[PDB]
Parts: structure tokens; C-alpha cells; sequence
């Protein structure tokens, strides 16, 4: 019961199942295409603080995947490495054949800890995590992915690092990592470009920790 | 069926001098050709196979070459008992045809 | 390695069936990758290939003799044989037993028997 | 028949896909280099219509996956080709 | 038939280093299809002391060392030049000794087929010994 | 054309199969709950005929599996659809 | 060469391969169905003592599986955990994607030891072990399964525990477990309901071991 | 339309393939014994033509495999059957 | 874009994609066949010294496989067990379902060490390694394989052991193993039959090591 789009010299139509269109010729299987599109193209927020609120954990439901033949370049991809407070892993290792998404502009790598209630992390809106040419219902550990959806039809990076605490819950906190001992408090009003600009002025000017302590920066509210 | 053609029908040579024989295929035989020495009263003796490899027990004075449709057998210097009928055989098709036999003479 | 020895009646009459049996020794028939074959001498002329039987018992015959030739085989005794029907004087020849191989290394190396002379006359 | 009801739409697509000794895995490119690329614009409303289509096909796809047992499904489009033929020549 | 001859010795000061060599012939090449080679030393008035040995490449090409030279001496080979070397670092005057190369080789039985050699886990062939003097 | 030759037959079938936010894996049911259920009776001899069919198809299926190398076969019915079409429109 | 049943408004027919039936219309792939049926519907004995005599071990033959789309509820499912006398395992762990049969009335869980001659346990009559929606030629360790067969066609729990000794051989023995130290000798004349009734009267009346020894019951022969 | 351009050709094929209680995995043969065997000769140039075909199809097959993500592909011929049908009855 | 051969009562033709042949009837999927052919049938050298020069190592490229339905008997199959100089493995273990090639005449088993530059060993000419009924782009550890190619169309052992040093490089050396302490220098002019004949005369005549040393033989140059 999965719909197919049909591309005409008019517009994009959705193929029926009850109505047979005699002129909708299919000459080969090469005219059928699976396309992975990103959610960012619909205006969903992409900052880390808001993104992680769309994900959550559950048990009793197995993971599954489907393939793509083509897809979009992502401006914002994510890569998670989350551990439980006791040091154990939250996310499963990716299985053979799963590789990261090939075309990301900024990768938001989040490392940290938090409660992990289930077996797997699932998307709450039912969107898929997009891996190289495979969409998945779950997040795999250490693998870069984009969020998105898959269409079927008839045809005729800069790496930004963050630390996280309380990753799997509602009230969580994040830091932007400049150096091993240098961090900036993260806010939802920051864009990837903003963070890169802060990394250049702080690092270049030497406003970094010299002692063994952690230097934590807070952006002026204005 | 591949017709094999040999030439000359008769090849007189003085003892001590070498001699060569030709064999032509109607269609390519890749390397799949053999040469045999025939004397009265005996089964033919294999000399060369795969157009160039010596059969066990064959003297170094015998040598062959060729591919496709053009094959040859060379005796570098004929000795006694090198005067015989020499046949070519192709084993690339299944009619397993043969040439006519060239008569090497003194 | 494998010795081949032909035997048969020697002299047969026109319109009789000629039966030549080749004994296989120093090997066996179900050897995997070999063809068991027969060749006719035509005295004074070059050779004519007659046909083969596979190690699996499957056969093929030279079309010129397809209607006159039966090749069969018995693996319990290690013999194979040629049955040539409706003989005539034209079939006088030395008949030879030979083995051929499908293996690449041995692809061009035949094993020939001694050869048996058959005379056909009234 | 597709009405895009999303808050906003990126009208264009920046896409990637996978289309002498180069063909030999030993001498050919590493995986990061096997992709091609290009842009498409919203010709006659196609891109925003396509984004809405992908948003609608999601429910059917998730229910499908719940029902099946394959760990990885590569056969959705082969099934579509077969049904296409059965509906016309059954 | 196998012979190996030592060189590269003489007087070196303590605290320094030197590299000895032993070049041979009569074998089948000393890198592959061959016995590994050892160094043994004998100070005048003392018995022989094992230093270590380099295995042949077919046996892995590693070096097994005697405890007294660990972390100071290195046994290595110049492959296909049939030459054995000993690099002695952190020299002390206690290292004055005659340094010998030694080989587990010699010819084996022949056949109408071909020739043969044996490679052993003990020594049949000793070199002459090169004297190394370490002094102030 | 099916003659049930079994010692006995259960004439009926008690069966299970797999047919707002419910569609989302995150909010939907756990695997034990994704199945439906119901009963069928032996209408016109269908159930006992079906049990005999499954008993006869077993030999063909085991020989098939011996020959193949897939660890898991999900494609038997897709092959059947293709042969159906080739026999009619080849 | 696998037969298909065809369901008509007459009866169930077996489709030929040589005869083409022009009226046997197939409109979509959704009319094709894989059905898993249980062996118990044919009257095969289901008690543990008789069931295990239909199974055995072999080596040199790999395991394989096929899928179901639908199937029967089982009255009697089995779950094995069998070890060799030296403590090692007899059965392989189930691979990803294999889950127990979803609809069992009584599960007969058998734990114990015995000789295990081969690599895998296979069905001797050629029947399949039925797992969630996958039939298999072999038994997986710790996974609940039904015995059965698979049909292809065109369409238009209480957990009872047992101990076992000598599991893989011809002469074996079984005990019904009431408690850690309380057992009843098992017989082929006992039904699942019988065993449940014995478990209630024994447990409820306190006729169970109090000391550290094992109390072994033997049913009156009548 | 096939021109064999190889240095040499083995004109014949020695091949293997996979075609009461014997059908039961428990009683049937071990894997080394499930194969059949026989010989074929170069009837009408077929074997050398076939060797050349396999040499030419290699490039297309390797590029195909580069593009796909299946770890094991068992579906090349099913796709061919589907395209055959679509080209005639599309 | 993979070509199909078509077998006629004339000859073997290559099917087009642009030209439809109305008489090229396909009655079932059983007329389609995948055939694995060996490279030795084209005259490629098969001795170990030359064979290994066609193989090499690379990283960044994943392995993939395809199936066969039928194939050739091989005269020469290979089986590698190669380690790095530090004792670690060069080749990956074969995954489930990969089995050795079923019909080999001589198996050349090569054990040894050498540099292994990549992750996997790949064929340099693009040929496939043929495993039971699966062609692969890579070599698996300990598994017997033939080298070859795969055709698609419409239809109507003695074990010889070698030691190796420097296996993955250009300048390497090999020995033929007669016994644990007895070896013969290997040359490209030796055939499998030659090696077997040497093994019989050496072993039968007792010209083998008696002491704990290795006896290394060198064939007379003539
Ligand atoms: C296809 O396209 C449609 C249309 O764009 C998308 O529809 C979106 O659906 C999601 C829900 O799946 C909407 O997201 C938010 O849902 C919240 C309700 O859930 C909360 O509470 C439950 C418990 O009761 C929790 O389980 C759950 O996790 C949540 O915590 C609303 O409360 C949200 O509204 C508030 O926040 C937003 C923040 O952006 C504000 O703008 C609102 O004014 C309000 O304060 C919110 O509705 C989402 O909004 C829907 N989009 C639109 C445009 O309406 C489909 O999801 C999409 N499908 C796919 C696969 O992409
Ligand atoms: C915040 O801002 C800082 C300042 O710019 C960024 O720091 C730079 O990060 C990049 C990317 O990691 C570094 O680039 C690469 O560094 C490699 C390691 O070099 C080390 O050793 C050399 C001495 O040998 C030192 O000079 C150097 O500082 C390092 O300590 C180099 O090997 C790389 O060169 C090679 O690879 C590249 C491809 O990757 C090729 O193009 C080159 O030709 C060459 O083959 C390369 O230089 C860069 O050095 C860092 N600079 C400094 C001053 O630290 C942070 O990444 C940024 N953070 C965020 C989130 O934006
Ligand atoms: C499809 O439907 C048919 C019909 O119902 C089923 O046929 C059954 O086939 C099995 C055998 O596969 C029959 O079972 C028994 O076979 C025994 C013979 O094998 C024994 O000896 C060999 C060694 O020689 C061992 O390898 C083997 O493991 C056994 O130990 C017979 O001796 C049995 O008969 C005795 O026991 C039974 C117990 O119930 C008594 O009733 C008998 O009177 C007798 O004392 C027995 O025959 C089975 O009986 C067949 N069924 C029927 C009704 O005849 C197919 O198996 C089924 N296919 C599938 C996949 O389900
Ligand atoms: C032979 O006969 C005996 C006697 O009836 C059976 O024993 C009962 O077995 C059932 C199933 O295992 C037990 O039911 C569940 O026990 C759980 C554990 O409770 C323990 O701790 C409490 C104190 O907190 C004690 O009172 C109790 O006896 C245990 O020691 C409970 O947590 C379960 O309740 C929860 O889950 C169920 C769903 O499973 C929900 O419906 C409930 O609302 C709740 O959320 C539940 O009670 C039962 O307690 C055992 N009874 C006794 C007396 O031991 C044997 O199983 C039976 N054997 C066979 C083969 O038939
Ligand atoms: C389908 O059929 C065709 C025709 O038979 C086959 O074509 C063969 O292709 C291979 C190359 O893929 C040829 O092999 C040799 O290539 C060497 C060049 O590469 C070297 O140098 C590069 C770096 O520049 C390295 O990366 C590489 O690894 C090599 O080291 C040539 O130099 C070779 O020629 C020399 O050696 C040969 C040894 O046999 C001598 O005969 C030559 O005279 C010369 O001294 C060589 O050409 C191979 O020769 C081609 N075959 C033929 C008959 O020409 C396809 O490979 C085949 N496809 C499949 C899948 O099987
Ligand atoms: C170089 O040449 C030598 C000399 O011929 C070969 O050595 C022979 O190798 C074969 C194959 O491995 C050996 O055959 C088998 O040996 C098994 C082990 O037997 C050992 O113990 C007995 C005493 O109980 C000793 O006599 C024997 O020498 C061994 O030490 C036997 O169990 C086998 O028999 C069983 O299995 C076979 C099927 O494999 C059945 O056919 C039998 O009926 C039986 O059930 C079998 O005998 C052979 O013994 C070795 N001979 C010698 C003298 O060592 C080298 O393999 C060869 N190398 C190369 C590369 O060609
Ligand atoms: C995260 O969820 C928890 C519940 O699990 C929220 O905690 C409750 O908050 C309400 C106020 O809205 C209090 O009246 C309850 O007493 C709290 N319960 C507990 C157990 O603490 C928490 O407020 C949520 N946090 C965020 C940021 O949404
Ligand atoms: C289980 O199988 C064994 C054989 O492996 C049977 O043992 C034989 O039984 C016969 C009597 O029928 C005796 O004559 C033999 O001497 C026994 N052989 C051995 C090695 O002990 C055993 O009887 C079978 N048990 C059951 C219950 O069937
Ligand atoms: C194996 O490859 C190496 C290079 O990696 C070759 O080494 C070079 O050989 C040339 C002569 O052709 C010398 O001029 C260079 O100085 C060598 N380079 C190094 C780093 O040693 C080597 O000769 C090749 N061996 C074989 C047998 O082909
Ligand atoms: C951060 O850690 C890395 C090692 O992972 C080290 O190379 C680098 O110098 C460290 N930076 C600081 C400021 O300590
Ligand atoms: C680190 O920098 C601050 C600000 O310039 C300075 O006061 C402090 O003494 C420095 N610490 C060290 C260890 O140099
Ligand atoms: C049986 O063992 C369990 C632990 O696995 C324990 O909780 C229970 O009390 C034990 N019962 C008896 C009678 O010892
Ligand atoms: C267990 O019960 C029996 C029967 O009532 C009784 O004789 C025995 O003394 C009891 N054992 C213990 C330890 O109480
Ligand atoms: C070689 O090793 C095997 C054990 O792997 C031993 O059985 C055999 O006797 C050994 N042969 C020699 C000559 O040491
Ligand atoms: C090994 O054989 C050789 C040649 O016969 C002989 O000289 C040598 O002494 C033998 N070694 C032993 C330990 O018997």
C-alpha cells in the first residue's frame, strides 16, 4: 500500500491502485527510483538542543532498514556516542554494510552520557535515520546520519564537537568543545556558522585554558 | 567440420638439413593443434601438442609454433628415422579432423 | 599410465556387425574428465575420427557414421566397445582405441592403444 | 493531486547518486568517491510536490516494515514492477 | 663447505658503540632457505657466552637475545649480502671479548634429483673471531 | 485433485497474521502485539485439503532449499509471480 | 517445482505447470500467500517423551530458513536448552531475526543434558521447526517453536518445565518440575492439563521438599 | 556477434551443478555430495564463445556491484526476467 | 547493463537492449542461468609464483559477492593462510555461507607471512574469486577458491602445501613442503604433477631430514 509518484511532462501525480492508467508506460526497472530526502528541507530545527528532543528510547521493537538509490546533500548530519552513567554503551554498533551518510556539510558529533531507557533509539515522528544508502528506524553508534523520509517513483565536512549530559532525558545540557579543556555553553540560538566563528576567535586569540582546569565560556546574552 | 590443409604434399630434404611443414585451419583453432609422426605399421606417435609442447620422449630437434589458422612444424636437422609422414590434427572442434599427411623424403 | 588394448574378430563379412572391444588397464573408466574414443585408419589415407563415449556413458558420433555406429561401455569390467553395423570392404582399417582429457594440463595428450586390423571381405 | 502542506520548502535539490582499469575494485576509487552530483530546480512545482510525497509515503512504509521479517529490504521496487505487470496482464 | 669471517672490531671507548660484521660464503644464501645466525663472545680466560641470534626469514626473521646483552646489543642481517651484523651500544669495559659469528649449517645428502643443505638449531660452523677491546 | 490421507485432521483453523501515532515504531505496539487473529472452518473441505497440500509441498521445498545458498529465502512467491507471467506472456 | 494451491469457489486445486488455466487470474502479488501449519493438526503425538524421538543430530548439512505470512496457533510449542555432559552447548544460539513462535498454548521447556552427535538438530520426517515467521530446518537454543509444514497458494502461555537426561539418544528419561527440589516422573500418558492439575494439588497441599534433598514423585499406575 | 580474442581456449567443459528418505536433510547427503556432473564439447563454437562472453560481462558486473549495497546479490536474473517482460508488455 | 548470452540452434548471441527479438521466447525463470567459468581455461599461468602476482591488497573498498547456479571443475584451486610479520592475520575469516569450491583437482595451500598493505586482497584484473556457489571480489582466510568470471544467459583433491615469505610484495619466495623439516625450492617451471613425483621419490627413498634441522633441496637446473 506504499504510494508511487509519477513524473509527467505536466506535474507529479500519485499513482492509484484502483485506477489503471494505460498511458503510464514502464519500459524497464531502471525507471523506478528510491529517493532519500532530508527533513531540514521542510524547515525543521537543526540545532543540537532541539534535534535531540525528536529522538527517544524504546524496547520490544526490533530495528529495520530499506535502501535508497539517490538522495540529498545534507547541511546538518549527526553522529552520536552516548554512554550510560555506569560507562556501558547506549547505542548498538553498526552492522556490516552500514556506513555514514556520504554528503554532509556540518557534522554534529555528540559525545556524552545520559539515561538510555530502551534498547534502541527511535525517531519520534516516524522519520528515518539516513545512512549511506539505507534508511533505518534506529540510531547506530558512531555512525554519521541525516534525518529524513523516502519517496518511491516512476522517473520519465567541518565536524563540530559537543559534550552532553543527561542525553536521553527532557532536561539536558550541552557544551561546544573548542579544546580538551575549553568549552562554550551551547544555546539553541547558535548556528553552525556562529560556532565556527567563535572557535576561530577564541582559539586564535589564545583565550583557552593554560592550567589543568576547564575553562567554560558563556556567550554574552546580546 | 574444419578442413585442415597441409603443404607441401612432399618435402625432400638432404640428411643433416632441417625442414618445415605447414598446416592451415579453416577456422581458428586457438592453440589446440597437435602433430604426429606416422611410419608404416605403427600407431601415429605424438610429437607436439598445444601447438608447441613436446610430448614425453620427443627429441629437442623437433619444434613447433602457431596459432589461429597458421601452424608449423620444424625439424632443425633431419636424422635417420625423421623421414616419415607427418600429420596435423585439430582438437578445437569435435569432428576431430586431420590433415592429409606430408611425406618427408630424403 | 593407462594401457589400451583392442581386440575383435579380425575378419568379418559384408553386412555383418563388427565388434571391437578395448580393455582399459592401469586406470578405470569412471575417471572424471575423460573421453573414451575410437579412430579409423583407412590404410593409404589419413585418419577419420569415429566417436566418443563419456565417463558418464553419454555419446557422440562423427555424423558420417552416425547411423552405423554404437559405442557403449561396461564399468564393472573396465571395457568399452565399438559396434559398427552393415560393414563393407570400404571399412577395412586399423581401428584404434584412445583416451582424451578435459583437464587443461592434459588437454593435448592422448593415450593410444596398439591398433587392431580389421578386414572386411566375402 | 499532491498538496504540499509543510511550513516551508527548500525549492531545490542538491543531490548525489551512484551511476580503463577504473572498473577494477583494486584500481578504482574508494567508497567516498563513487558518487556523482548535481542540482535540480523546482520545475513546474516538482520539488515541493516530491517533498510532500515523501512525507505521505512514510506511514505506509513504516507499517510495511513492521509486518516483514527481512532485516534489510531491497525489494520494494521489484514488487512494484511485478504488480504493475499483473494489473495489466494478469 | 660453509665459512663465515668476522670483521669490524678493534678498540672502542666505553660509553660508545660499534658495529661488527661477518660475511660468508659456501651456503645457499643466508637470508632465506638458511640457518639463522648467532653471535657468541669469549673473553680471554673465559668460556663462550651466547649473545643472540637472527632467525632466517622463512622462520620469521626475529632476534632471540641472551639476557646479558638485552637492551644493549642488536643482532641484524644484510639480506642477500650474506652478512651478519652486531650493533653493540652502551659499551662497558666488561665487553672486551673475542666476538664470533656462528652458523647452524653444512651440506646434506644429494640425489639424482638435486642438491641439499641442512639448517640447524646448533652450531657447526664458527668464524675466526674478531677481537673487540673496550677501554679508557 | 487433493486426497487427504492423514490419520486425522483438525477441521478448523485458529490463525494469526500481520496486517494516530500508532504507525510510529516509537509509539506503536511491541512485537508480541502486532498480530491479528481469527477462526475459519472447513468450508467445502478446504481445511483438510490445505493440510494435505502442505504435507505434499514439503518434499519439493526441502530439495529446493538444499540447492540454494541464501541463508534465508523470502523470494519463493516472487518467483512464482514471474513464472506466471512468463507462461502467459513470454 | 513447489506446488501451489488454488482456492476456487468450488474447492482447493493444485496448480499445474504443464497446463495453463486461462481463468486463474492473478491480479497482484497480494493474492499469493505463505502459510505455516502445525503437525499437531494431523494427530501426531505431542507429549515430550514421544516428540523428541522425531528429532536427531547430524553434521555436514547447513541449516536454512523460509518465511511465512500467516500461520496456526499451536497448542504445543517446545523450547530446548540442552548441554553436553561436559557442560558445553548442543544447540546454536539463534541468529538475529529469529524470534519464538507468537501463539503457543502450552510451552514445553526442556532443560538437560545428553550426547549431541552432530552440529545441528534436524527433524527426521523433514518437517520444519516453526519460529515467528520463519520455518527452519534446525532447532535454535532457547527459542520457542512449533513443528510444522508450509503451504503456498493463490487466495481468491502456561510454560511447563522438564528436566532431561540422555536427551539426544533413544533411551532417555524425563522429570516434570514442580519446584527446584520437587519432581514428578514423566510418562507418555500424561497430558499438559494433567500435569497442571498435579502441580496445583502438590504445590497447594505442601507435598514438596522441605529438606535440601530432592523429592521425587511417582504417579500411581492407575 | 562474439569474437573470442583469448590467447587460448579449453574447448570443453567439465561441469558441476545442483539439480525415498533422501529428500530429508537428516538422511540426505552431506554438502560435498549434493552436486551432479558431466561433460560438454564445443558444439558449433559454443564453449569458446561462452568463455569470451564471461570475459566481457565482467566489467558490467563489477560496476553494478560497486553501486549496490547488498552484501550478497542473488537477484540479477530476477531483474532480467522483469525487464524482459516490461519491454514487451510495459 | 550486464549482457546476456542467448543460446540458439545456430550459435551463441549477445542479447541487445535496444533491439527486441520477438522470437526470443522465455517460458520460465528456469531458463535463466548463472555460470562460473575458470580463468585457467584461457591459458593463464597457474603455478603459485605467477598466480600470486595477480592479487594484491587495498583498503577503502568493501567486498561483495554474487551467486552461481553452475560452474566448471578446476584443475587448480588455491587456499591461503597469510599472516603479518607480527603474527596477526592478513585475510578475514569467511562469513557464514561461504564454503570452498566443490570440484578442485589440485589445491595449492599457501601458508606464510608477508606485508599486507590493505584490508582485503583483491584481484588485479577484476576477476572474481570463486567460492562454492558465490563469486567474490575478495579472498577469505582458509577457504579454497578458483579464479574466474561469471556469464549470464538464456539456455534453450591432492592438496599440495607451500610455505611463503614476503607473500604480499613483488619479490617473494616459496618452498614446497614434503615434511615438517623437509622442503624443496619452488620454481615457476614446476607443474603440480612434477611436485607430486618429487614428493614420492624423496619421501619413498628416505631423503628427508632425520636431525632436527631443516633439509632444503634444490632441483638440478636441467
Ligand atoms: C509530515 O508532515 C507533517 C506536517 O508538517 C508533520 O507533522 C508534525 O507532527 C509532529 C508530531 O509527530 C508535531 O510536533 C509536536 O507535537 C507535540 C505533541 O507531542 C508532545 O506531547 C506528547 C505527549 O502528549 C509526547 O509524546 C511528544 O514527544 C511531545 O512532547 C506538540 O505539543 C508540538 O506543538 C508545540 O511545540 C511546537 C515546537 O515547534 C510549537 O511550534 C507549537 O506552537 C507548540 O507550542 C508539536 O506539534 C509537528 O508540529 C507537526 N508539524 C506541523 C507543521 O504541524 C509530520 O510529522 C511529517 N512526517 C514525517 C515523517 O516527517
Ligand atoms: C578551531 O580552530 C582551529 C584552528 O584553525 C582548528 O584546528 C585545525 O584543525 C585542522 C583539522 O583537524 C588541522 O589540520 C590538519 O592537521 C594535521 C595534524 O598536524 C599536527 O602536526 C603538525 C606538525 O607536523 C602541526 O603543525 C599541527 O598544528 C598539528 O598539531 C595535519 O597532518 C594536516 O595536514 C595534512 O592533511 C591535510 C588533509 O587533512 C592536507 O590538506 C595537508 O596537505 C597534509 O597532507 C592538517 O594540517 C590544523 O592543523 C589545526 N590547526 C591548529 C592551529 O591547531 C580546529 O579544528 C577548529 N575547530 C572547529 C570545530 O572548527
Ligand atoms: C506427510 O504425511 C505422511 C502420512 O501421514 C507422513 O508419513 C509418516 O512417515 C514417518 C517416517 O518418516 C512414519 O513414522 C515411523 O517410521 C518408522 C520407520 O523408521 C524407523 O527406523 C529407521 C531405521 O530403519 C530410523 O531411521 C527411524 O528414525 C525410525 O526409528 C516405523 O517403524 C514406524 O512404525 C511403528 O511405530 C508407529 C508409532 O506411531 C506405530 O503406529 C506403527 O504401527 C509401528 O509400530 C512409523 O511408520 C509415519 O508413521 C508415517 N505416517 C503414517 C500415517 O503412516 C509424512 O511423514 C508427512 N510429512 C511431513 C513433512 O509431515
Ligand atoms: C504450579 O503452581 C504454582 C502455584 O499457583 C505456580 O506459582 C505461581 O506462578 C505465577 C507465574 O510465575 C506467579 O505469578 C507472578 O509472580 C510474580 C512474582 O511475585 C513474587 O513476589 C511476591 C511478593 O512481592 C510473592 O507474593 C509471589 O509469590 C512471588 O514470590 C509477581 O510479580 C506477578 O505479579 C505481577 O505480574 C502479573 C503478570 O505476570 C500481573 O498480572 C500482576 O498484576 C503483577 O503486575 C505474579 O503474581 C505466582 O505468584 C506463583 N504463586 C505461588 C504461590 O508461588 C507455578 O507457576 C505452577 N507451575 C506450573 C508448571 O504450572
Ligand atoms: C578478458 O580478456 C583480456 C584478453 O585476454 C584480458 O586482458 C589482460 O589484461 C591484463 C591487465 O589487466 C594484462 O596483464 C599484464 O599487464 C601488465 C601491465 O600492468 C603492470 O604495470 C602496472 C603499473 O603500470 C601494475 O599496476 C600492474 O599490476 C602490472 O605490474 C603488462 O606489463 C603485462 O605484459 C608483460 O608481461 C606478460 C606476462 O604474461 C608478457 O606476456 C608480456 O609480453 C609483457 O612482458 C601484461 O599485459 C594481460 O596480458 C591481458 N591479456 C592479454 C591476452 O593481452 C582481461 O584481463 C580479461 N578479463 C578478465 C576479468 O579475465
Ligand atoms: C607425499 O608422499 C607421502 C607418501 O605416500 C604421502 O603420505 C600419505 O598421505 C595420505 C593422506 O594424508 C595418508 O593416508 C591416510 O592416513 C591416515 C592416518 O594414518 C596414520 O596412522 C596409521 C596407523 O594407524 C599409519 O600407518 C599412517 O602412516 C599415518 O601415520 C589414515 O587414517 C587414512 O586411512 C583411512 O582414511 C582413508 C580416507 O582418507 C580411507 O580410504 C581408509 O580406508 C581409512 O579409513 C589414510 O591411510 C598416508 O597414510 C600417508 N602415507 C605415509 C607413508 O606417510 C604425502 O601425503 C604426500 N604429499 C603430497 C603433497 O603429495
Ligand atoms: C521531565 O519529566 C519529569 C517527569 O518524569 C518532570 O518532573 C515532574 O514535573 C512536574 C511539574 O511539571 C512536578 O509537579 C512533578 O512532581 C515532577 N515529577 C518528578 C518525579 O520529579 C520534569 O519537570 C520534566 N522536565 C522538563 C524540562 O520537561
Ligand atoms: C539404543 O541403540 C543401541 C545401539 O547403539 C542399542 O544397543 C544394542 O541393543 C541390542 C538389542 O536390541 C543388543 O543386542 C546390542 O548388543 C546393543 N549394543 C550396544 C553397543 O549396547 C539399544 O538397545 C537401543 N535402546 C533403545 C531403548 O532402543
Ligand atoms: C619492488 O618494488 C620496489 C619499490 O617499492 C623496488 O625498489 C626500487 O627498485 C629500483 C630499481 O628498479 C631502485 O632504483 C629503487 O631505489 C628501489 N627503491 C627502494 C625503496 O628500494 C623493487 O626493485 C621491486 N622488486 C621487484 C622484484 O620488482
Ligand atoms: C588533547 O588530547 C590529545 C590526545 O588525544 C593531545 O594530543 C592534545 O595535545 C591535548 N590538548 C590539550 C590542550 O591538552
Ligand atoms: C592563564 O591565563 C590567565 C589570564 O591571562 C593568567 O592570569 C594565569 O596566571 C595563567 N595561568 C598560567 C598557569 O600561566
Ligand atoms: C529456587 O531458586 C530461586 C532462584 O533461582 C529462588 O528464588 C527460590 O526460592 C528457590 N526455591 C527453592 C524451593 O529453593
Ligand atoms: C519434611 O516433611 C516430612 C513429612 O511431614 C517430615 O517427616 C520431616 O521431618 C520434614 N522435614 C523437616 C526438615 O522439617
Ligand atoms: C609433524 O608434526 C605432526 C604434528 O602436527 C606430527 O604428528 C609428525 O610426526 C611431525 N613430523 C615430523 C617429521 O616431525
Ligand atoms: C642423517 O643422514 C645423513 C646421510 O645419510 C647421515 O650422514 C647423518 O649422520 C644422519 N643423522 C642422524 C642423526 O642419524
Amino acid at each position: 500500500s506504499i504510494p508511487l509518484g509519477v513524473i509527467h511532462n505536466s506535474t507529479l501525480q500519485v499513482s492509484d491502485v484502483d485506477k489503471l492508467v494505460c498511458r503510464d508506460k514502464l519500459s524497464s526497472t531502471n525507471q523506478l527510483r528510491s529517493v532519500g530526502l532530508n527533513l531540514e528541507g521542510n524547515g525543521v530545527a537543526t540545532d543540537v538542543p532541539s534535534v535531540t528532543k525528536r529522538w527517544g528510547f524504546r524496547s520490544g521493537v526490533p530495528p529495520k532498514v530499506v535502501n535508497y538509490e539517490a538522495g540529498e546533500w545534507a547541511e546538518n548530519c549527526y553522529n552520536l556516542e552516548i554512554k550510560k552513567p555506569d560507562g556501558s554503551e547506549c547505542l548498538p554498533a553498526a552492522p556490516d554494510g552500514i556506513r555514514g551518510f556520504p554528503r554532509c556539510r556540518y557534522v554534529h558529533k555528540v559525545s556524552g552520557t545520559g539515561p538510555c531507557a530502551g534498547d534502541f533509539a527511535f525517531h519520534k515522528e516516524g522519520a528515518f535515520f539516513l545512512y549511506d544508502r539505507l534508511a533505518s528506524t534506529v540510531i547506530y553508534r558512531g555512525t554519521t546520519f541525516a534525518e529524513g523520509v523516502v519517496a518511491f517513483l516512476i522517473l520519465p565536512s567541518t565536524t563540530i564537537r559537543y559534550q552532553a549530559t543527561g542525553f536521553g532525558t527532557n532536561e539536558t545540557e550541552y557544551l561546544f568543545e573548542v579544546d580538551n579543556l575549553t568549552y562554550v555553553q551551547l544555546e539553541s540560538r547558535f548556528t553552525p556558522q556562529f560556532l565556527l566563528q567563535l572557535n576561530e576567535t577564541i582559539y586564535a586569540s589564545g583565550k583557552r585554558s593554560n592550567t589543568t582546569g576547564k575553562l567554560i565560556w558563556k556567550v554574552n546574552p546580546e | 567440420e574444419i578442413v585442415m590443409t597441409q603443404s607441401p604434399a612432399t618435402l625432400p630434404v638432404s640428411p643433416g638439413e632441417g625442414a618445415t611443414l605447414s598446416c592451415r585451419a579453416s577456422q581458428s583453432v586457438f592453440t589446440n593443434l597437435a602433430w604426429y609422426q606416422q611410419k608404416p605399421g605403427q600407431a601415429p606417435r605424438l610429437l607436439i601438442y598445444d601447438a608447441s609442447t613436446r610430448a614425453t620422449g620427443i627429441p629437442a630437434r623437433f619444434s613447433g609454433s602457431g596459432s589461429g589458422t597458421e601452424f608449423t612444424l620444424t625439424i632443425s636437422s633431419l636424422q635417420s628415422e625423421d623421414f616419415a609422414v607427418y600429420y596435423c590434427q585439430q582438437y578445437n572442434n569435435w569432428p576431430r579432423t586431420y590433415g592429409q599427411g606430408t611425406r618427408v623424403e630424403v | 599410465q593407462v594401457q589400451l588394448h583392442e581386440s575383435g574378430p579380425g575378419l568379418v563379412k559384408p553386412s555383418q556387425t563388427l565388434s571391437l572391444t578395448c580393455t582399459v588397464s592401469g586406470g578405470s573408466i569412471n575417471s572424471a574428465g575423460y573421453y573414451w574414443t575410437w579412430i579409423r585408419q583407412h590404410p593409404g589415407k589419413g585418419l577419420e575420427w569415429i566417436g566418443y563415449i563419456d565417463y558418464t556413458g553419454r555419446t557422440y558420433y562423427n555424423p558420417s557414421l552416425e547411423s552405423r555406429v554404437i559405442i557403449s561401455i561396461d564399468t564393472s569390467k573396465n571395457h568399452f566397445s565399438l559396434r559398427l553395423t552393415s560393414v563393407s570392404a570400404a571399412d577395412t582399417a586399423v581401428y584404434y582405441c584412445a583416451r582424451e582429457s578435459s583437464w587443461v594440463s592434459e588437454l593435448g595428450r592422448d593415450n593410444w592403444g596398439q591398433g587392431t586390423l580389421v578386414t572386411v571381405s566375402s | 493531486v499532491i498538496v504540499n502542506a509543510q511550513p516551508k520548502c527548500n525549492p531545490n535539490l542538491h543531490y548525489w547518486t551512484t551511476q580503463g582499469l577504473a572498473w577494477i575494485p583494486y584500481f578504482g576509487p574508494a567508497a567516498e568517491g563513487i558518487y556523482t552530483e548535481g542540482l535540480m530546480h523546482n520545475q513546474d512545482g516538482l520539488i515541493c510536490g516530491l517533498r510532500q510525497l515523501a512525507n505521505e509515503t512514510t506511514q505506509a512504509l513504516q507499517l510495511f516494515l513492521r509486518a516483514t521479517t527481512e532485516l534489510r529490504t531491497f525489494s520494494i521496487l521489484n514488487r512494484k514492477a511485478i504488480d504493475f505487470l499483473l494489473q495489466r496482464w494478469g | 663447505e660453509v665459512q663465515l669471517v668476522e670483521s669490524g672490531g678493534g678498540l672502542v671507548k666505553p660509553g660508545g658503540s660499534l658495529r661488527l660484521s661477518c660475511t660468508g660464503s659456501g651456503g645457499t644464501g643466508f637470508t632465506f632457505k638458511y640457518a639463522g645466525m648467532s653471535w657468541v663472545r669469549q673473553a680471554p680466560g673465559k668460556g663462550p657466552e651466547w649473545i643472540g641470534r637472527i632467525k632466517s626469514r622463512i622462520d620469521g626473521g626475529t632476534t632471540d637475545y641472551a639476557a646479558p646483552v638485552k637492551d644493549r646489543f642488536i643482532v641484524s642481517r644484510d639480506d642477500s649480502r650474506n652478512t651478519l651484523y652486531l650493533q653493540m651500544n652502551s659499551l662497558k669495559t666488561e665487553d672486551t671479548a673475542v666476538y664470533y659469528c656462528a652458523t647452524g649449517s653444512g651440506k646434506g645428502p644429494s640425489a639424482s634429483f638435486g642438491e641439499s643443505y641442512y639448517y640447524y638449531d646448533f652450531i657447526n660452523v664458527w668464524g675466526k673471531g674478531t677481537t673487540v677491546t673496550v677501554s679508557s
